[PDB]
């Protein structure tokens, strides 16, 4: 449930 | 039995799955975020800055600044539910993350609108609106379980360099459900480079 971005956090 | 509008998926005898639209429904959250923007009712309680690096996670980092400096709002500056005062004290295991809570606005009522990329907040306070478009700098967001297990909090950024951990409550049925619209409108644009 931690809604993060593609911008800021980076997971890939 | 078929005859209605024949094959599988449109004979209005299969299971759910709603079928009688193209897109789904879902929760009311997601379904808004599509449509003008879902809409809720929660009371802003101040902001706290802080002084750490970002795009971090830690799941034990993150519960004791999270909830050390959520602590010193629901108890130093009264307006949450259930942890205005209590005798809380417990040790503090942090050495350098964390800033300073600011209780200049304690209590401003605000319509947390979720839309395709657009998170407004009207302000229902002095007749304002907390940004038309607060979707694009920001930095973490989150509040379900853990963090404080039932207010949300989000720490956004864009005046300035330095992330400010959003504390709100009283948000009137959200929880898990404003979780989903800030996620959906959180992978919307954001200028998506993909690397």
């Amino acid at each position: 449930h931690i809604i993060e971005n593609p911008q800021y956090f980076s997971d890939a | 039995g078929s005859h209605m509008g024949q094959l599988g998926g449109e004979e209005w005898t299969r299971h759910g799955s709603f079928v009688n639209k193209p897109t789904r429904g879902w929760l009311h959250p997601n379904d808004k975020v599509m449509g003008p923007g879902v809409s809720y009712l929660v009371r802003y309680m101040g902001c706290v800055e802080v002084l750490q690096s970002m795009r971090a996670l830690d799941f034990n980092t993150r519960t004791q600044v999270t909830r050390e400096a959520i602590s010193l709002v629901c108890e130093a500056v009264p307006g949450a539910k259930g942890a205005t005062r209590r005798r809380k004290p417990c040790s503090r295991p942090l050495s350098s993350i964390l800033g300073r809570s600011n209780l200049k606005f304690a209590g401003m009522p605000i319509t947390l609108t979720v839309s395709t990329s657009s998170l407004n907040l009207m302000a229902a306070d002095c007749k304002q609106i907390i940004a038309n478009h607060h979707m694009q700098s920001i930095s973490f967001a989150s509040g379900g379980d853990p963090d404080t297990a039932e207010y949300v909090a989000y720490v956004a950024k864009d005046p300035v360099n330095q992330r400010a951990c959003h504390i709100l409550e009283c948000p009137e049925g959200l929880a898990q459900d404003v979780i989903s619209t800030i996620g959906q409108a959180f992978e919307l644009r954001f200028k998506q480079y993909l690397r």
